[PDB]
């Protein structure tokens, strides 16, 4: 119905790059408003980027801005998360979330887990 | 509207010109002070709170008394020019010499030496004294406000115009006080953004505070220029002004009660009583929430161009919507659904305003995150549900607050009914606002912070609220109870 599902994640090495996905299905997604979360184990779940209905407006989190860049393709339905200059803070499962151009409450996807040569265990 | 005869044309336009330089000096100098404050080195919103209570009224206290002295030794004129002009070479001398010179004449040394010693509220007491000639400005703008635009002014007004004109030129002036408002956001806003000169190495600000400070002295220079002119081309002639007409009033020379044969009157009976908690409750409320509300604006806007940028548009849609609501609220409402409704609108818009501007700013990482799939941070819309809080307040007061509580003024009997509003607006002018840099530096001094102060400032604002609703529903029933006997 609202199927949301990620892909992407795994690990690199502190400092390195991944480029998360979020091959959604059932919804007009030219008309619903997609994002990045992120929740680490014994923290809150906060947001990392959402992409407006385009692509015109962005909106990162002060913790990743400038590092992390989300882009969305309506005609292939996927919305992307490509993550440069990961740190060992970034660590974390990492969700696609999706709110359809007028409800208030947003689709979570699975959550693929991301993580970063693991910092002193 | 324009509700003025042609024949009173030529006394009006020079009293016109002068509300409208008075006005714009005073929302570019209300724009500027926080501005300056709030965007200074080491200082920010809680610097407000100490200011507007530990410099502004003991300097207003000092004004006073200096221009109690001065109005008999001078005369009306030379008094307005020597009250005014002081002013123009203040705001000249700023952004000139003052300005340029603020790493110099601040103590930053012994400033943040003393702040290592006070606890850490005091940092807003403490950037007083860092920021000691932005504090200057901030007095000397609200003294503007005070003196030049109250006090002088409305005397000039009051003493020089007809009690048939009065009322058809005080609507003029409430419009023009609007548009105004108009001119000076769209002058702030342009003063702001010609954030131009990209050669670095010159202050960004300080090209937008010598604007802004020009155009307060060119408003200032029309403002003494209008003076002359209406007192040497209309109030000489016998067809406009002739003393011969408030003397009749002024038989009973202004009996100002001092503060406490008015602090007894407000215990008089609980008619007095309860419009005096109105009055006070709505100088509180609008203060607990301006000093976080700037806080907000600090983070939102860092420089102090983008500040000042702000502030400009914030004036700007502020005369929009007191345009609006002057053409279209008037006086509708209150005739339309009774005294009671008309005093609740603004304690029930500052309650659900104010409660949604604490939740947004109490619960920042609760709703960064539903509120990042709409596009903005909840820093973002705490500042726009803040300022759409203040604007509904500047806007609606003239026409909801004041029209009801000049309204409960009427079925009073003469003589309470004089005693009582002179009382009112003798103690509660001040008392709110001062009660609300109080408590906010209480605040301050225990909680540690702004940003910790700030769910005591919701439960004390839901408690001061639950006065002037309660208050103001009990005033309604000795408000309806008397206007039924006055009938008969
Ligand atoms: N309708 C109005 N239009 C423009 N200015 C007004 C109006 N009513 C009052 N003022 C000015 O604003 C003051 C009323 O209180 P004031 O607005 O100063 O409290 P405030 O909201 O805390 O503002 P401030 O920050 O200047 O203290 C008066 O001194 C007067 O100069």
């Amino acid at each position: 119905e609202v199927q949301l599902v990620e892909s992407g994640g795994g690990l690199v090495q502190a400092g390195g790059s991944l480029r998360l996905s979020c091959a959604a299905s059932g919804f007009t997604f030219s008309d619903t408003y997609m994002g990045w979360f992120r929740q680490a184990p014994g923290k809150e779940r906060e947001f990392v980027a959402t992409i407006d209905y385009s692509g015109g407006h962005t909106l990162y989190a002060d913790s990743v801005k400038g590092r992390f860049t989300i882009s969305r393709d309506n005609s292939k339905n996927t919305v992307y998360l490509q993550m440069n200059s990961l740190n060992p803070e970034d660590t974390a499962v990492y969700y696609c979330a999706a709110r359809k151009r007028y409800h208030y409450y947003s689709y979570w996807g699975q959550g693929t887990q991301v993580t970063v040569s693991s910092l002193e265990h | 509207l324009w509700p003025i005869h042609t024949h009173e044309l030529k006394k009006v336009l020079p009293m016109f010109l002068m509300f409208f330089c008075i006005t714009f000096n005073y929302t570019v100098l209300r724009d500027t002070k926080d501005t300056l404050i709030v965007g200074a080195p080491g200082s920010g919103a809680e610097a407000i709170p100490f200011i507007k209570f530990w410099l502004v009224v003991p300097c207003a206290i000092i004004f006073m008394l200096i221009y109690a002295k001065l109005s008999n030794i001078l005369s009306k004129q030379a008094l307005f020019y020597a009250v005014g002009t002081p002013f123009l070479i203040f705001f000249a001398l700023f952004p000139t010499v003052i300005y340029p010179l603020r790493d110099v004449l601040h103590p930053t040394e012994f400033a943040d030496r003393l702040q290592a010693i006070l606890p850490p509220g005091l940092l807003g007491l403490v950037a007083i004294l860092r920021n000691w000639t932005f504090a200057a400005f901030y007095v000397l703008a609200e003294l503007w406000g005070s003196v030049m635009l109250s006090l002088m002014f409305w005397g000039f007004a009051n003493e020089i115009t007809k009690i048939h004109e009065a009322k058809r030129f005080y609507a003029l002036f409430g419009i023009g006080a609007n548009i105004s408002l108009l001119a000076s956001g769209r002058a702030i806003v342009w003063a702001s953004k010609l954030r131009a000169s990209v050669s670095e190495g010159v202050d960004p600000w300080g090209i937008s505070l010598r604007l802004l400070m020009a155009m307060t002295i060119v408003s200032g220079l029309v403002l003494m220029a209008s003076y002359w002119w209406i007192n040497k081309n209309v109030l000489t002639d016998p067809r406009f002004y002739n003393p011969e007409e408030m003397q009749k009033g002024k038989k009973g020379a202004k009996p100002k009660m001092n503060m406490k044969d008015s602090f007894l009157y407000l215990a008089r009976s609980p008619y007095i009583l309860l419009l005096a908690l109105l009055v006070i409750a709505y100088g509180i409320c609008i203060n607990l929430i301006e000093v976080t509300w700037k806080s907000q604006l600090k983070l939102q806007y860092p420089n102090m161009n983008d500040y000042s940028e702000f502030m400009g548009n914030f004036s700007f849609w502020t005369g929009v919507v007191s345009v609006l609501i002057m053409l279209f609220v008037g006086g509708n409402v209150i005739r339309k659904f009774g005294w009671l409704t008309g005093a609740l609108v603004t304690p029930v818009m500052v309650l659900l305003t104010g409660i949604v501007f604490f939740a947004l700013v109490i619960f920042r990482n609760q709703a960064s995150g539903l509120v990042a799939m709409f596009g903005t941070t909840p820093l973002m819309l705490a500042v726009v549900v803040g300022a759409i809080q203040n604007i509904l307040s500047k806007s609606t007061k003239y026409a909801l607050f004041d029209s009801t509580k000049e309204m409960a003024y009427i079925p009073l009997d003469q003589e309470q009914k004089v005693k009582g509003k002179a009382a009112i607006d003798v103690v509660a002018a001040r008392f709110g606002k001062s009660g609300g840099a109080l408590i906010q530096q209480g605040l301050l001094v225990i909680c540690g912070s702004i940003g910790a102060m700030t769910p005591y400032l919701a439960v004390i604002l839901l408690f001061i609220i639950a006065i002037w609703l309660v208050s103001a529903t009990k005033l309604n029933k000795l408000f309806l109870a008397q206007s039924a006997l006055k009938e008969q």
